[PDB]
């Protein structure tokens, strides 16, 4: 059981790292339909619907 | 009588106040797991099958 905590202590704290990096946004924003802003082309960075 | 597992609670005077069958139902192993009658909200790893 001591070996189970030691992995489960890792496996949760490994899951904690992923939330802190990415989910720094409160709000989901829809991708704009204009993938071209003022001459700048964002096609390979935004996902394609 | 059966040879199974009990958790016992003693007072400050050495008197049994309470007990819980550790083989009764899946909640009651958890109280035997963490050594507490009162248990917080969360997910808790208990024994293998
Ligand atoms: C920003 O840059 C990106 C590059 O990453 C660019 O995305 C791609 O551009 C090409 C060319 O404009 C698009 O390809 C077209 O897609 C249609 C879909 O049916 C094809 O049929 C077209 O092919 C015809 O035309 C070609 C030359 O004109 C011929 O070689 C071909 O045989 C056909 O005759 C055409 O190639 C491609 O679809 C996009 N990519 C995506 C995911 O849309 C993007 O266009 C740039 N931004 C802007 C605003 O232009
Ligand atoms: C544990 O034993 C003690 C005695 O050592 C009990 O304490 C007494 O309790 C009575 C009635 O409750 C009081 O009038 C006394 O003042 C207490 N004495 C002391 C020294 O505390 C105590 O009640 C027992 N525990 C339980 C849960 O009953």
């Amino acid at each position: 059981t001591q070996l189970n905590r030691a992995l489960s202590g890792i496996a949760a704290e490994q899951d904690r790292n992923t939330r802190e990096v990415f989910a720094q946004v409160k709000q989901m924003y829809k991708t704009p339909t204009l993938k071209y802003f003022g001459g700048f082309n964002f096609s390979q960075i935004l996902p394609d619907p | 009588l059966k040879p199974t597992t009990f958790m016992l609670k003693y007072d400050e005077n050495g008197t049994i106040t309470d007990a819980v069958d550790c083989s009764q139902n899946p909640l009651a192993e958890l109280k035997c797991s963490v050594k507490s009658f009162e248990i917080d909200k969360g997910i808790y790893q208990t024994s293998n099958f």
